[PDB]
């Protein structure tokens, strides 16, 4: 009995530890075992260099090929990019979209990221030359600096790294020039001078900032573990990894009918972050948003939403799906619900710190396809035209204000059909959402 | 050595002294510019003064009109930012303020915005003409000058390390202050008492005392800052006196619960209405405590005057005390 509850123990603690680096998984379970703040894990990070990715021509291809066979593509593609990434000293943060970053020497110091750049010049022929056997182009932005590493919310951790260094990196990625690399001062003074690499970008991106781009204590274990993959993991993703089939299936996915999505931003974030010498690097400001994502999240477990499942948290975005677990339209009406308990949340939380946030909303409803895209690292993952039209009506939204797809009920009234957005697949002119009445 | 460094924090309203204060406890125990800052806080004293002589509503006469000339450089010199520091201003700025309209308009500066310390530095400007006195600590402490951002200043007492955290006060500078809310001994709460006759300049509306006031229960019931128990350091008491012992203004102008209000038991030469007007702003703040008490944080009122220095290390020391008291947890 002992060596069978040890070797489980072993099995579920690797399964976790695929995830959510050792030096934070420790601080969680000594924290476990037994505060004027909600409490949270960064500690500060100095020499990373942040590797960017995303595809120029997804609105190129989403709409020629079903959801099914781009999640095929995207899975192998992105199962080369995670192996040929764990052989160069590289750990991937997170996948949103079809955007893609990873940095250097986190948990311990290291450099040579130039390595990483021309492997990924490398993996981007390759992909290139698979689809071809559309435009799936794709711009490398790297920055080197300083990061705070850490994990956010009380339900579906997952690594995340912030700073003034990666919004650099963002926007050098953002910039543009497909299949090149964007290469700015703070990467060429680090790694070397004898590298041959051009004068860089003449003028894409915006003129800010000036970036120069140039046996019971078995027992206890056991259960500490199980509670910590029910805190990160789906339940029926994490037992289908937790025993055999993790690698032998490649692609774990599932279409769905009668699904709704859902994306919240918080844009004046951004305004609020400063990186100055008394606050130690922002800590206090990424304290704050983790009180902000702690609140959601203790918003989402009440029993007034119970088929709506959070997936994942970008910058300050919080994207929830619905319909995912079948077990009518009701499930629409408390996703509304959703988003208007976020909105006097966030009001609640300007009232008791001392500026001013509001929320970008976009609600859509249609078929998607979710499934699990990284066999090594598990991530729940959603995708299909739904998907991008739910970005895009975020995206291009009013802040305070709950855009909604076309109307499918009228329990609780909305305002505003003139809006008439051009949008990015086509014009569009549905209502707004307001409250109730 | 975490704990043994009592960090703490000032919070309150525009110009309610912690700068002040700061400075004064620096001096009490641990140039150029400076003179600069003094004759700058001149200037613009004498600028407001002269510009609410006619902005005023109800118009106020001038005692000459030989001074009227004066008065056109002064209104010509207004919209000009330069530095410029001639002893014909100053002989002007004399002029104008032997005159008996500039001193009612001082008399009547409740209605616009001036700074404090002007009638002191309305005194000084026969050996500020001279320029090269050197500036006694009364005149270092009566200086002004703003602050935005947030300072840290090092403390040494009783063989122990203090910190000293001074933030702005305005409203475009009350998003900072959660750069600085955690793992902070206590909070030294000031706000200016004789000010309670002046509303803000952020707004042009509100009191500058019930805008310390609203800004104080946001503090105390902060969902953060539960156990820390603030402390209370009310600045600004001696002009207070002053004020209401001219008798022009009083508390039931803005407050006539102060008229219903009455002496409490704990008093301590004096006048019956100074004392129960600094008594009654704090139980007001005592009010706001208790009602919004949880039983972790507690607030120990205590009367300060950044001017002064023997008020100012009695109370330091009974702040001390209370700091060393909290410090162990008890
Ligand atoms: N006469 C007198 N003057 C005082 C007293 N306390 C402060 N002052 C004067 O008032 C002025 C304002 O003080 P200051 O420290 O600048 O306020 P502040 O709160 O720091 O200003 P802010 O940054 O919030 S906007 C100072 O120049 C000081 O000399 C006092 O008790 N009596
Ligand atoms: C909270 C952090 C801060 C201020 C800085 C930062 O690094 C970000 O978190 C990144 C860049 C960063 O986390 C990398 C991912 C992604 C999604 C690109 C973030 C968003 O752009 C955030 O902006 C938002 C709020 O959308 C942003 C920029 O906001
Ligand atoms: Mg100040």
């Amino acid at each position: 009995a002992r060596l069978r509850l040890e070797t489980e123990n072993q099995r579920q603690e690797r399964l976790v530890l695929s995830v959510l680096p050792r030096f934070v998984v420790l601080e969680m379970i000594n924290d476990m075992t037994n505060h004027q703040f909600h409490r949270i894990y960064i500690h500060r990070y100095e020499n990373v260099s942040i590797l960017f990715a995303d595809v120029k021509g997804f609105t190129n291809l989403s709409t020629t090929l079903s959801a099914q066979e781009l999640v095929r593509m995207l899975n192998e593609l992105f199962a080369r990019f995670d192996r040929l990434a764990h052989e160069h000293h590289c750990l991937r943060i997170k996948i949103l979209g079809d955007c893609y970053y990873c940095v250097s020497g986190l948990p311990e110091p290291r450099q040579d990221h130039a390595h990483c750049c021309v492997e990924m010049g490398l993996s981007m022929i390759k992909t290139i030359r698979y689809v071809r056997s559309h435009d799936v182009d794709m711009r490398i932005g790297i920055h080197s600096g300083s990061v705070l590493c850490g994990v956010l919310g009380l339900r579906k951790w997952q690594f995340d790294v912030w700073s003034w260094d990666v919004d650099i990196a963002n926007k050098l990625e953002s910039g543009g020039i497909p299949g090149r690399i964007h290469i700015s001062k703070a990467t060429l003074d680090c790694l070397n001078g004898d590298y041959n690499v051009e004068e860089g970008h003449g003028k894409e991106r915006n003129e800010f900032l000036r970036k120069h781009n140039i046996i019971n204590e078995m027992k206890e274990l056991r259960e500490h573990n199980e509670n910590m993959l029910r805190n990160i993991l789906p339940s029926h993703v994490a037992r289908h990894f937790l025993e055999k089939d993790r690698d032998n299936e490649e692609l774990y996915s599932q279409s769905y009918d009668a699904v709704g999505v859902m994306f919240a931003s918080i844009p004046g974030f951004a305004d609020f972050y400063s990186q100055t010498e008394m606050n130690n690097q922002g800590v206090e400001c990424l304290r704050l948003l983790n009180e902000i994502i702690a609140d959601f999240d203790e918003l989402l477990g009440e029993d007034r939403f119970q088929d709506i499942e959070k997936i994942k948290t970008i910058g300050s975005t919080y994207m929830a799906v619905s319909g995912l677990s079948p077990e009518k339209w009701g499930h629409l009406c408390a996703l509304a619900d959703f988003s208007l308990a976020l909105t006097e949340s966030i009001q609640e939380i300007n009232k008791h710190s001392f500026n001013n946030f509001e929320l970008r909303i976009g609600i859509s409803h249609g078929s998607v396809v979710a499934g699990v895209i990284g066999a090594k690292k598990p991530q729940y993952d959603i995708w299909g035209k739904t998907v991008n039209l739910a970005s895009r009506m975020d995206s291009t939204g009013v802040s305070g204000r709950i855009q909604v797809p076309e109307e499918t009920y009228l329990i609780l009234k909305d305002q505003g059909f003139a809006f008439d957005y051009r949008g990015e697949i086509y014009v569009k002119g549905i209502s707004e959402q307001e409250g109730k009445i | 050595v975490y704990r043994a460094t009592h960090r703490l924090l000032l919070l309150g309203a525009g110009e309610s002294g912690k700068s002040t204060i700061v400075k004064q406890m620096r001096i009490l125990h641990v140039k150029a510019t400076k003179v600069q800052d003094i004759k700058n806080n001149l200037k613009e004293a004498i600028e407001t003064i002269v510009a609410a002589m006619s902005n005023l509503v109800p118009p106020v006469e001038l005692a000459n009109p030989e001074n009227q000339f004066r008065v056109d450089y002064i209104l010509s010199v207004m919209n000009v930012p330069d530095f410029d520091f001639p002893p014909e201003f100053y002989e002007h700025a004399k002029a104008l303020w032997e005159d008996e309209g500039v001193r009612a308009c001082y008399e009547r500066s409740n209605e616009y915005q001036l700074i404090d310390c002007a009638q002191y530095f309305l005194d000084k400007i026969d050996v500020i003409k001279q320029d090269d006195y050197v500036p006694s600590d009364q005149d270092l402490l009566r200086c002004r000058v703003l602050t935005s951002g947030i300072f840290e200043t090092k403390f040494q007492v009783d063989k122990v390390n203090f910190h000293m955290f001074d933030v702005g006060g305005q409203r475009d500078e009350r998003r900072k202050w959660i750069q600085c809310f955690n793992d902070v001994t206590a909070i030294i709460f000031v706000v200016a008492s004789s000010s309670y006759n002046m509303v803000i300049r952020e707004d042009n509306q509100t009191n500058r005392l019930q805008e310390a006031l609203n800004l104080f229960k946001s503090i105390w019931n902060n969902r953060w800052l539960r156990t820390i128990s603030v402390i209370l350091f009310l600045n600004k008491q001696d002009l207070l006196a002053e004020k209401v012992l001219a008798g022009k203004s009083k508390i039931e102008d803005y407050f006539p619960e102060f008229a219903r209000y009455t002496t409490p038991e704990d008093a301590t030469g004096e006048d019956p209405r100074v004392t129960r007007a600094k008594y009654f702003i704090r139980d007001e703040f005592l009010r706001i405590s208790t009602a919004s008490g949880d039983g972790r944080h507690y607030c120990y009122p205590h009367f300060t005057c950044a001017v002064d220095t023997e008020n100012i290390r009695r109370v330091f020391n009974d702040c001390r005390d209370i700091i060393q008291r909290m410090h162990l947890r008890q």
